[PDB]
């Protein structure tokens, strides 16, 4: 787990966890200092995963986008493990000017209100908030691993 | 002349091979086909027994016109044009015309088809390029099982932004041979590329095998310790491939195999489109197409808007092939050389090879014909001559001319005959015949 | 091939094609 990420609570505090209630953790936390972050908004289960994975193994970060599970997904069911509902925050998601592929941060420009728009219309990921200033995309999805 | 026994009748498609001189017209579930060199009689075969048609197939043709793919958004067929063939009776003979065939059911959730597409470069048109409404790209060997369907720009795990590209309306192949660009509406529109798109036996003439050696000699030498770790490889490896495309290229052929490995290629974009028009962000890309300028594969993209705006665009700098590199960016570049405003609804854009630097739009009752070449003929001379003064005054102005008057988005056809070019127009009421200059 | 310095010609022609086009609308 590189100094990018960070989980939430410390990879210390997981390792103290009865190998019961490492089954039963509520208000999880991985992110990325530079990407975003994904919040887990149901218990999950972190028995049988090494808590070093969560770092960049099976959640991943890169500009815009939140990858988790690595190819070959370990198939969780709903409700399962990490299978569960999350919010994501993706930093940096203003729209782009298309001669320059440059991002536009100005909260007024036509491609703003189009921006949103477009955000809001569900591509498996439930619109929460967009900041026209920050750029900070905010989402919900019922199944993180899906 | 529409008084040719072929024509007469009573969904219908009309199309034409050999520059306007062999025509293929479907009616009735039969073909009929005749070469106005070549026969005195058309000849037919009702294919009712393996297809019926209804209005909801779309039917295409490959250039070379030894082949019709018909398909909706369930299935595929691809059938022989029986050139040279003249009594098709054997029920055995007859069903040795009918290719391929294909249906999403065939796969164990199924994504329907939304467009078809001849690859412009495979070997005897073996290969089919199949968009559906996955956004998936897939490329079928019409003449071999015993190679798995590569499927490209598969769906992703992912959340936020970008995986891959989402949203495609439309589809259009360089005149390269060797480029897929991608019309998506994700963001209003922008555009992708697959470099390179290759069949499983390419097309290449030995003129087109040393162009793309010499380009990819060029980037290689063009190479510099800033530039980009990521760009650099890519470079080496296009003239890895190219080189090794050389080695095997079989002239007497002008075709040269390739291998699995090299085909899956991952998506480069968006391109960069400069100077973008401000009005079109309030709007939507509809389709694109690609007219060629000159004999040297010298080309111009056209993108169709919401707005009945149409936008002429040029590709200035070179690409390089990637395969692996996600969100690959690079040369990605595409410059505005004008934008023409039609203010009626664009429903297609069509092209004839017969004819440079000209573009059918078809809008809803009109078939205009942007004719771009008062200053692409120039633009052309001026890339080969290495001489930039020409382009200075020119006005990059495109003659519009409303070719006739429509009801259906008509088929469009180029038929040459006695000496006299003319454009064929099918409908399902009609079939007119119109002169064209040139 | 030998052609290469006729295509690296045209390659950069086609660069300062893009500068024209691009240094010509707003």
């Amino acid at each position: 787990m590189n100094e990018n990420y960070y989980i939430s609570p410390s990879l210390d505090t997981l390792s103290s966890y009865s190998l019961l209630q490492l089954r039963k953790v509520p208000h999880l936390v991985v992110g990325h200092k530079s990407y975003g972050k994904i919040e887990f908004l149901e218990p999950v289960d972190l028995a049988g995963i090494p808590l070093t994975s969560l770092g960049g193994v099976i959640i991943t970060f890169e500009p815009k986008t939140c990858i988790i599970y690595a190819n070959l997904p370990n198939r969780p069911k709903r409700g399962e493990g990490i299978n569960v509902r999350a919010r994501i925050t993706c930093f940096n998601c203003y729209p782009v000017d298309k001669s320059t592929r440059k991002p536009i941060k100005d909260p007024n420009h036509q491609l703003v209100k189009r921006h949103i728009e477009r955000l809001k219309k569900n591509p498996n990921s439930k619109f929460e908030s967009y900041d026209a200033d920050s750029g900070t995309y905010v989402f919900i999805v019922n199944h993180a691993a899906e | 002349l529409s008084a040719l026994p072929i024509f007469q009748a009573s969904p219908r498609y009309i199309f034409s091979s050999q520059n306007g001189t062999r025509i293929v017209f479907i009616q009735d579930n039969i073909i009929r086909w005749y070469n106005v060199l070549t026969d005195s009689l058309y000849h037919s075969l009702n294919f009712s027994r393996h297809l019926v048609l209804d209005d909801t197939f779309h039917v295409i043709s490959s250039t070379s016109g030894d082949l019709l793919c018909l398909f909706n958004d369930n299935e595929i067929f691809v059938m022989e044009v029986p050139w040279g063939y003249s009594n098709v009776e054997d029920v055995s003979i007859q069903d040795a015309f009918q290719i391929f065939h294909y249906s999403i059911d065939e796969e164990e959730p199924k994504s329907s088809i939304k467009k078809v597409l001849f690859h412009p470069k495979s070997y005897r048109d073996s290969c089919i390029v199949v968009l559906k409404e996955d956004d998936t790209i897939t490329m079928f060997d019409i003449l071999n099982s015993q190679e798995k369907p590569i499927v490209l720009n598969k769906p992703n795990n992912s959340f936020g932004l970008d995986a891959r590209v989402n949203d495609i309306t439309d589809l259009e192949f360089s005149k390269d041979g060797l480029t897929l660009y991608c019309l998506n509406t994700t963001e209003g529109g922008d555009i992708f590329a697959f470099y390179p798109f290759l069949p499983s036996v390419l097309l290449l003439n030995e003129k087109d095998l040393n162009l793309i050696l010499n380009k990819s000699l060029v980037m290689y030498e063009s190479l510099d310790s800033t530039t980009d770790v990521i760009v650099k490889r890519n470079v080496i490896k296009q003239l890895q491939f190219v080189s090794k495309l050389h080695e095997n290229w079989n002239s007497r052929f002008g075709k040269v195999d390739i291998q699995k490995e090299y085909r899956l290629a991952k998506v480069q974009g968006p391109f960069t489109i400069n100077p973008f028009p401000g009005e079109l962000y309030d709007y939507t890309a509809t389709n694109i197409a690609t007219i060629l300028i000159d004999n040297g594969q010298n080309e111009i993209v056209c993108v169709s808007f919401d707005d009945g705006s149409l936008i002429l665009l040029f590709k200035d700098l070179e690409m390089s092939m990637s395969w692996d590199v996600d969100n690959y960016v690079y040369n990605n570049s595409l410059v505005l050389i004008e934008r023409v405003k039609l203010q009626r609804e664009i429903k297609s854009l069509i092209t004839l090879p017969e004819q440079l630097g000209k573009l059918y739009v078809i809008s809803d009752n009109i078939i205009q014909q942007v004719n771009f070449m008062s200053w692409a003929s120039t633009l052309s001379k001026s890339i080969n001559e290495s001489d930039l003064n020409p382009l200075a005054g020119l006005k990059f102005e495109s003659k519009l001319e409303d070719i006739a008057t429509i009801e259906r988005i008509p088929n469009l056809a180029y038929i040459n005959w006695n000496d006299q070019s003319n454009l064929a127009l099918m409908s399902n009421k009609t079939l007119t015949f119109q002169n064209i200059s040139s | 091939g030998f052609k290469v310095v006729e295509v690296g010609l045209a390659m950069n022609t086609k660069k300062q094609i893009g500068d024209f086009f691009k240094n010509l609308n707003m």
